[PDB]
């Protein structure tokens, strides 16, 4: 299973692109210039994604996170909502709908947070698609104080579009004193993972909002061991934690429902020959594919690494400086990862979303140099 | 560490009440106090030990006693360097050097280096007798090649200002930064050094170096000096506001570091230091509280620390 | 009897932070940043809201950050009750308190005791010295931002038959020993006639109240970073020659015990606090110690910390007896719970601005063993009262 580049867009933003997410309709990215940019997925085989890119301003301090929800909930209504947090710590919402006349995207700023709520300083978010869990859509978020927020989103009151956010509840940190909640994730099962800046990760189940159980990383600090990303695999009860070692990025695999650690995703490394890790630099993000058979890690070594879940072995590697196809970790004598760093975030796009030369799953990533790239699995193209 | 050293200091302090005049104990007291910057106590104990040593040396005066005394005087010099009265530092240091200079005893060497670091600085501060400071710092340079000492020499020779001296400093710093070449302090001091000389050619290069500081080092930079200098240089050189961007990239990396939210968003900084996520001092906490810019919190701030100008002014000006 | 149990609450007692609290036989007086002095009746009957028996009175626009009350029975006939306060402006305000003929409501009478030359000073801390045979006349001690301690004698009567006309005679001053002079952050006066003056540089000076003579001065250790250490509160032991000093070691609070005969360090109160993630540290409080108080017996020392914890230590063993965690929702009235502040910050665990021990009988309680009591004011603009579960 190897991946080929389909399209890319150079200098997509005037500042760093921190996060990217996508739905069937389009791939949306956010950045430090405070602009949400939505890029139409269904792109003509020979065309520039920029011509189809629609940009919108949200906040001056810049955005550092985004997740978008798309659902055909009931009747005929195609509901698409982008949610995004800024460096200011405000949580913004934008309904996305294209114009009838020009077919261009229109953003509608939706106010869904009361005064007391909005007064908080949010950091990370994620949507919770409609499923058999409970009927309605779930939104999880974090704040600078380590507290996780769980809302239930209602797009209709009492077919009348009147969106509201019902705060199901909150789940505070395991720690005292609190620590920064860097990452959060919600599973199709109904579990909630919250990862902080010290190595601690707490897993709490949504239906009860109790805290099921939590994991604390052994590496102690002048040596930061921070959680960068947490992700629940859609298949099985698996949980994948991306975290720092000092100057390296590590992926560890735990199992939900028994709380058993199951392993770590490493690749051979030689610098002093002392030696292992997942990337020569930190892992900035993770993302499972639809089948949950392959995990993609976005490393700050300027590389995307695709690992097979069952085998716990690396499937393949992609440079973001090289366009060409043995990825031994290049580590300097001092232990510093020699590699021009590029990557900030990556996402898997389901088969059928980014259409063109449709039978293969697609991929999207955002890097340092303000460039956003798309990729496709090899089914002949 | 500081706490343990403190406990050592108290321990010895109590010990002395039971039996003072124990040379070793006094030496310990000097070392710990010096570590703690408790210089006055060190001065007093140093006087008592110097007396206790001189009295004993007066009888026998075996060379080893003179060596011990030399080391002790060399200590005294540092105590004075701490106190600030550089004249006595010079005196004592020269005396210690006089006794110990040509000794060539394995332990004496450290005490010699010690004397030189005292005299050079002492002169530098004293009368700006830079030629002495130069003839001495240049000597210290030939003595060893260790990072911090190099940074010291470079700092001094550059702070002199003489056209050759600055070149000497920067050259040496660069050569170390070529030797092992990875660490911040060298790069940061070099970046500032280049920063204020305002030489456009060098700035692009050193900024290029700063941007490419490896991830490992960025962690060791808790204070986040690099993103500051990078901003200053970028903003002054490229003449673009984009020089801010870095601070974001930091906040994404170290989302719980105060120094970054200092630039980006004050409320988060204040909120981080609230419940003790980050241990912040009283003054800074006062500052953060006042930075909320409303009466109640300025009162809180001023009360927490009523001896910082900005808070008092902050309370006056709202009336 | 070192287990304290809460008795009465008043939430949202003020519109701004309550900095100092004091009490006497008649009442507990609390001042705050809204510049309002608030008299709270100590004598309450079962299940009665303290706010119903609270009397409030304006003082200064800037606000007040220090208050102390003196209640004595001067002549065999006359009752004297006098509140002194310092405002953020630095002004020293005095208020005579008396109760209405039948209504028993509180009445304030602002007394003017200082001369124009004195009023120019910017006072910070104050303490009333009751007539405990130190000398015969009630005394008042105060501190200014320049680091000087002012000592007045308070004569409530005119040349000794008895008519009401108060006068404060300035006995004199005690200048700090250091140079540059440091900010005098707090003060206290002992039963045996000693003044302790605590500066913001970890230095404390012990002087004689009677003779205005300085006896000595000692300092607090770990002076690596200059701006770190400062003294928050100093308090003498009633029983012994002991003196408890509450100071900061930046971001942490420390209680050190000195004995005052020869003025030497005899111990330090600490418990396992938080340092370096998993590691364990030896400080009194994980945050700054804001105020101290001794029980009547002098056996227990209660310390109020900024960490929202009241910790009661045993002075003899120097170990901790017990700890009380303050919460925004301790308050018996729901509508008076202050969960979040003006800026939407959380006050779940509100730091304790101040704490005070109330003598047995001051706080009257129904069907409780007549015993000692406790009072404290906390950052959530809340004032709490506890009683020492014990017997008599």
């Amino acid at each position: 299973k190897v991946f080929i580049a389909t399209a890319n867009a150079g200098k997509a933003h005037d500042a760093d692109i921190f996060s990217v997410s996508a739905c069937n309709s389009f791939t949306v990215s956010c950045s430090g210039d405070g602009y949400l940019k939505v890029w139409d997925n269904k792109l003509l085989d020979n065309e520039n994604p920029k011509d189809k890119s629609y940009s919108h301003f949200v906040h001056k301090s810049g955005l550092h996170h985004v997740d978008v929800l798309q659902a055909i909930e009931r009747d005929a209504f195609e509901l698409c909502l982008v949610a995004t947090t800024s460096f200011s710590g405000d949580l913004l919402f934008y309904r996305i709908t294209r114009e009838d006349e020009t077919k261009k995207v229109i953003f509608e700023k939706l106010d869904l947070l009361d005064s007391d709520m909005k007064k908080h300083s949010f950091w990370a978010l994620k949507w919770g698609a409609s499923n058999d869990r409970l009927l309605s859509h779930r939104l999880v978020a974090t704040d600078v104080k380590g507290t996780t927020y769980i809302w239930k989103f209602h797009p209709f009151a009492d077919l009348n579009w009147s969106p509201t956010l019902e705060l199901q509840g909150t789940v505070e940190s395991p720690m005292t004193p609190s620590q920064f909640a860097t990452s959060v994730d919600i599973s199709e099962r109904g579990l909630i993972a919250t990862g902080f800046n010290n190595g601690t990760v707490q897993i709490s189940e949504l239906s009860t909002l109790r805290p099921l159980y939590n994991f604390e990383s052994q590496h102690s600090m002048n040596n930061s061991n921070s959680i960068r990303s947490v992700k629940f695999s859609p298949q099985g009860s698996l949980l994948a934690i991306a975290h720092d070692s000092n100057s390296f990025g590590c992926i560890t695999l735990y199992e939900t429902e028994f709380g058993e650690r199951i392993g770590s995703l490493s690749v051979p490394t030689h610098s002093s020959q002392a030696s292992e890790f997942a990337h020569s630099s930190w892992v900035m993000s993770l993302s499972f594919n639809d089948s949950g058979e392959t995990l993609c890690s976005a490393g700050w070594d300027g590389k995307l690494r695709f690992w097979d879940v069952k085998t716990k072995e690396r499937i393949t590697t992609l440079n973001m400086h090289c366009d060409d196809i043995e990825d031994i970790l290049a580590v300097d004598e001092h232990g510093d990862s020699l590699a021009e760093p590029g990557v900030f975030d990556v996402k898997f796009l389901k088969k059928g979303w980014r259409s063109g030369m449709d039978l293969n799953e697609s991929l999207c990533c955002v890097c340092l140099d303000r460039s956003i790239r798309w990729f496709r699995e090899a089914g002949g193209k | 560490t500081v706490e343990k050293l403190t406990t050592a200091s108290i321990a010895l302090e109590q010990f002395f009440k039971k039996s003072p005049d124990s040379q070793f104990a006094l030496q310990c007291a000097l070392l710990t106090l010096e570590r703690l910057h408790h210089y006055e106590n060190a001065n007093e104990l140093a006087n008592r030990l110097i007396g206790i040593l001189e009295k004993k040396f007066e009888k026998t005066q075996d060379e080893r006693e003179l060596f011990n005394f030399a080391i002790i005087k060399g200590q005294f010099a540092r105590i004075h360097l701490g106190l600030g009265n550089f004249e006595l530092s010079i005196e004592n240091a020269d005396l210690s050097q006089g006794i110990i200079s040509e000794s060539s005893d394995e332990k004496s060497m450290k005490t010699k280096i010690s004397n030189h670091i005292c005299l050079g600085l002492s002169y530098f501060f004293l009368n700006d007798f830079d030629q002495t400071l130069n003839q001495f710092q240049e000597l210290l340079s030939i003595s060893k090649d260790s990072k911090h000492l190099v940074v010291l020499i470079a700092k001094v020779l550059y702070d002199v200002g003489e056209s050759d001296t600055k070149e000497i400093a920067l050259q040496e710093l660069t050569e170390y930064i070529a030797t092992s070449g990875a660490d911040l302090l060298v790069t940061l001091t070099i970046a500032a050094m280049s920063i204020l000389d305002d030489k456009r050619e060098d700035l692009s290069i050193i900024l290029e170096e700063l941007k490419a500081l490896p991830l490992s080092k960025q962690i060791i930079d808790k204070h986040k000096d690099a993103p500051y200098l990078i901003e200053e240089i970028t903003k002054r050189l490229y003449r673009n506001d984009t020089g801010k961007q870095v601070w974001q990239r930091s906040a994404y990396f170290f989302p719980n570091n105060l120094k970054v939210w200092e630039r980006l968003d004050k409320n988060i900084q204040r909120r981080i230091a609230s419940n003790g996520q980050n241990k912040v001092t009283a003054e800074e906490m006062s500052k953060l509280y006042c930075e909320s810019k409303n009466l109640r919190s300025i009162q809180r701030g001023m009360f927490l620390c009523p001896w910082n100008v900005t808070a008092v002014k902050a309370l006056n000006e709202c009336f």
